[PDB]
């Protein structure tokens, strides 16, 4: 988890974390983010 | 007598001489308004400390031993052992409380102020409006006497019960949300607020129902949410004010909170703002509700004689104002002058700009900004082999904020150059390329991607030489490029890209994705396939089909900016979801009573529906079953009746609080008594998190 392989390192078309996406900064996510 | 006077409560005359001008900031004012506005606002700080503050889940924040990287405004601050952040808290919990109920309030106030600053600033990444402001009000009423009427330490001391107070005690306040309204109406005067592009899908809640059966999606979403907004804003603060407007402006900036509470995840600041609207009415409403009440009730609540006379007042008979009340009239000014002033103190400290402006925090542009990031790859070189190695985007830290501002990259650089050398490497150099977009723009670079920030210079009175500038010319295209985002199918997507002449992005098509696509739309670009090392000359209106699992890099070799896109569409999703659609087919054959064949030994386990005494089902299976069974949860989920909703929220708000008890008790008694054998630790941490049921 330290280290990403160089193949992996390089992925701009995959699917970006959909973890709060388009998310404004004023908002308490809570849980640790 | 003057109209003027009557308009604004005071005459031209009181401020000829600065003498009459302390008279008139220290003249007696009722206090009643005052005391209730603080005890709301104690109730909502304790309220709110066990839930955002973080005592909650302060246990794996500040663990022991862990290595984290943390962006405190002064490096020199660092946090205290676990043991003494929960003894803070727990001041910070009974400061509160002491300001709730007004039991030596001076005492009380400091308890307050002075750990929820050392909090604030001991994390960048926790910052935001409603916090500074609550720090804001927590200063200011340190001050302000509000213990003289329905307070213990009213009872205790006979002197304060129910005395006068200074008027200045109100202004500061009602300047204070003045200008948290006026100023933010003057920073949503911005390109992307007024033309609809920040919070364009906040029209879609289902609270704006109501409007749609007047106007379309399209107009409301721009002419009540944005303009509405701004003009709310700005007018609110003068509504409030004068006598003739407080009714319709107090509805409507109720409504508004109500509105903003339920939309946002804001959390206690709408009611705090709630509670402090009511504060430009008169200053004696509270004496006059309760006149207005059975004798029986006047028994248990406060008292309704007239206020007695005060030590901290100017009356007038003449009496020289001694040193409290000039002091209070310099404050007031003082504090109001540089609370005008702090939110455009932005061209003073230009290490800290970026693409928007300073800080967030402490400009009061509430939600005028959203971004949406795409990647961010982080490359290293040992300063001793040479080797080059990538690390995981976000190691070793707790926020996403590090992404957007240049002063927390290069804390995060600095400590990644601490922490990695326990990993078998030398001096490293750290390279960081980040991708984000702005309301809805062109993905650009926002740092240098041949820049090290470990040794790059940076100093917070110096502008940062390693920003990208922001693509203004660019803007129009949001128009066109949202076209052919609903041009598109169910499958296909599509991702812009805007870059810089001289740098090269390098790519590599997952396996998956099959039948990816490169498009150019504006510049000149080359494209080059490193398996044959071929590349290519791609002008305007040229389409390339690009070659799935391996390598691609392109470069920008125009004087201008290049924007191009790419279109890609998951294969393999595709062949799952067509195989999956015959699977389902076939069964609703079965079921129907066609297919009059015997199914498939496969088949079988799908209509029994447990793996049970047979092979083991095929990865199809697992996942038709995984998808079935998450339907027919989402489906129980929504036929759900409110009490039980209900009943869960209130039951986890319980576990929060009893959790936080809990482990603060653990806490104290770990300081005070000594640690107990490692085993009773453990016994009362498993107690701790027990589920209450
Ligand atoms: C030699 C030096 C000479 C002096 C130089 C400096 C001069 C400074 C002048 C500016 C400061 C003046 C302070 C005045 C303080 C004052 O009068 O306090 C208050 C005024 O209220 C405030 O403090 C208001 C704070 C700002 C509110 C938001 C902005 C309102 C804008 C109104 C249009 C202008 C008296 O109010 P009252 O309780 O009598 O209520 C009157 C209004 N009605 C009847 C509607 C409820
Ligand atoms: C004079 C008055 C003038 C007007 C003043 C108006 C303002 C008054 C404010 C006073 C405070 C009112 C209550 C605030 C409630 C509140 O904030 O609720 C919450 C926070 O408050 C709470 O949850 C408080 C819960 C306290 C615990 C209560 C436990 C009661 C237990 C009762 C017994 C149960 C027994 C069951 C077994 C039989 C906000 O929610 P959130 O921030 O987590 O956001 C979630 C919602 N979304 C997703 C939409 C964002
Ligand atoms: C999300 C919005 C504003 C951001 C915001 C927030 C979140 C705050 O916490 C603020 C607190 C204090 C001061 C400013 C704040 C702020 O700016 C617009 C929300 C708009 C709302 C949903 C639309 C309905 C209300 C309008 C005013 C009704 C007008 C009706 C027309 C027909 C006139
Ligand atoms: C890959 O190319 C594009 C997406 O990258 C898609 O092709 C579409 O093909 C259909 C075929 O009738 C056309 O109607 C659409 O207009 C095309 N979309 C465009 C041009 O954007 C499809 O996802 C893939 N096509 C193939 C042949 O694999
Ligand atoms: C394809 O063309 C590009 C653009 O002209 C070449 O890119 C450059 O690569 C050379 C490699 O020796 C570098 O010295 C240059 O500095 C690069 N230019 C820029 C502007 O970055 C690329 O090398 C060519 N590919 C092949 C396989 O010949
Ligand atoms: C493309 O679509 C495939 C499905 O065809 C996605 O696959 C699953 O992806 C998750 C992670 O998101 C993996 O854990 C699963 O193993 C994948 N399923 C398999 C291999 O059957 C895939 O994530 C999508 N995106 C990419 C970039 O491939
Ligand atoms: C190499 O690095 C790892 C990282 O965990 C460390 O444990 C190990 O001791 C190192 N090996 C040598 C030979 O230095």
């Amino acid at each position: 988890t330290v280290f990403l392989d160089h193949e992996n390192a390089n992925k701009i078309l995959n699917r970006p974390k959909r973890y709060n996406s388009g998310k404004l900064e004023e908002f308490v996510q809570g849980n640790l983010e | 007598d003057s109209r003027i006077g009557k308009l604004l409560g005071f005459e031209w005359t009181d401020l000829s001489s600065w003498r009459r001008l302390v008279t008139l900031l220290n003249r007696p004012t009722d206090p009643a308004s005052l005391a209730v506005f603080r005890f709301l606002f104690g109730f909502l700080m304790v309220l709110d400390i066990p839930q955002e503050r973080g005592l909650s889940s302060l246990d794996r924040k500040y663990l022991d031993g862990l290595d984290v990287c943390r962006f405190p405004l002064l490096d020199a601050l660092r946090p205290l052992p676990l043991d003494w952040m929960y003894l803070v808290y727990t001041i910070m919990f009974l400061g509160a409380l002491g300001m709730m109920l007004g039991l030596c309030y001076r005492i009380s106030c400091v308890l307050f102020l002075l750990p929820y600053w050392y909090v604030f600033l001991l994390d960048k990444t926790s910052w935001n409006n409603h916090s500074y402001l609550y720090g804001l009000l927590a200063f200011q009423l340190t001050f302000m006497d509000a213990n003289h009427y329905w307070s213990v330490d009213g009872l205790l001391n006979a002197h304060r019960r129910n005395a006068h107070v200074p008027l200045w005690n109100y202004a500061v306040l009602r300047g204070q949300i003045f200008i948290v309204y006026f100023i933010a109406g003057v920073k949503k005067l911005d390109a992307d607020w007024v033309e609809g592009y920040s919070m364009e899908y906040l029209s879609r809640h289902w609270l704006f129902s109501p409007f749609k059966l007047l106007l379309s999606e399209e107009l409301t979403s721009l002419l009540v949410v944005h303009w509405g907004g701004l003009l709310l804003d700005l007018s609110a603060g003068f509504l409030l004010f004068f006598d003739v407007s407080r009714s319709i402006g107090l509805f409507f900036v109720s409504y508004f909170h109500c509105m903003n509470s339920q939309l946002f995840s804001i959390g206690m600041f709408s009611y705090v703002m709630l509670a402090s609207s009511p504060l430009f009415c008169s200053p004696e409403w509270p004496r006059k509700l309760v006149s207005y009440c059975p004798r029986r009730l006047q028994q248990l609540l406060p008292l309704k004689a007239a206020p007695q006379p005060s030590v901290s007042c100017v009356y007038k008979r003449g009496q020289k104002p001694g040193l409290r009340h000039q002091l209070g009239a310099a404050f007031t000014l003082l504090y109001l002058l540089e609370q005008l002033f702090l939110p455009y103190s932005h061209f003073l400290t230009q290490g800290y700009n970026n693409w928007t402006n300073g800080l967030y925090g402490y400009s009061w542009d509430m939600m005028v900004h959203s971004r949406s990031h795409q990647h961010v790859k982080i490359t290293y070189r040992d300063g001793r082999t040479g080797e080059l190695g990538y690390l995981n985007p976000g190691v070793f830290t707790q926020s996403r904020r590090w992404k957007d501002h240049a002063d927390m990259l290069k804390q995060y650089a600095t400590c990644l150059s601490r922490l990695l050398p326990k990993y078998n490497v030398t001096e490293p150099q750290i390279y960081f390329d980040i991708w984000v977009s702005i309301n809805d723009r062109f993905q650009q670079r926002i740092f240098d991607p041949r820049v090290d920030i470990v040794q790059a210079a940076w100093s917070p009175f110096q502008r940062t030489s390693w920003v990208q500038p922001l693509l203004m010319d660019l803007s129009p295209w949001r128009a066109k490029l949202q076209e052919i985002k609903s041009s598109l199918d169910n499958h296909t997507e599509v991702v812009f890209i805007a870059d810089f002449p001289g740098l090269h992005l390098e790519n590599f098509v997952s396996e998956d994705l099959g039948n990816t696509s490169i498009q150019l739309l504006q510049g000149e670009v080359t494209v080059e396939l490193v398996a044959e090392q071929k590349n290519q000359t791609l002008r305007e209106g040229e389409k390339m089909q690009l070659p799935a699992g391996e390598y691609h890099k392109v470069y920008t070799t125009s004087p201008s900016p290049s924007c191009y896109m790419y279109v890609y569409v998951n294969t393999t999703e595709l062949a799952l979801e067509q195989d999956l659609a015959y699977l389902q087919e076939l069964k609703e054959k079965v079921e129907n009573g066609s297919e009059t064949g015997p199914l498939p030994p496969e088949l079988q386990p799908l209509l029994e529906g447990e793996v049970k005494g047979g092979p083991e089902p095929t990865p199809l299976v697992q996942t038709f079953l995984r998808r079935q069974q998450r339907l027919q949860e989402i489906e129980r989920r929504r036929n759900t009746p409110f009490h039980e909703r209900f009943f869960r929220f209130l039951l986890r708000k319980l576990y929060v609080f009893r959790r936080s008890f809990l482990m603060t008790c653990i806490s104290l008694r770990n300081l005070i008594l000594g640690r107990p054998s490692l085993e009773q630790l453990a016994q009362e941490v498993t107690y701790a998190n027990l589920r209450p049921f």
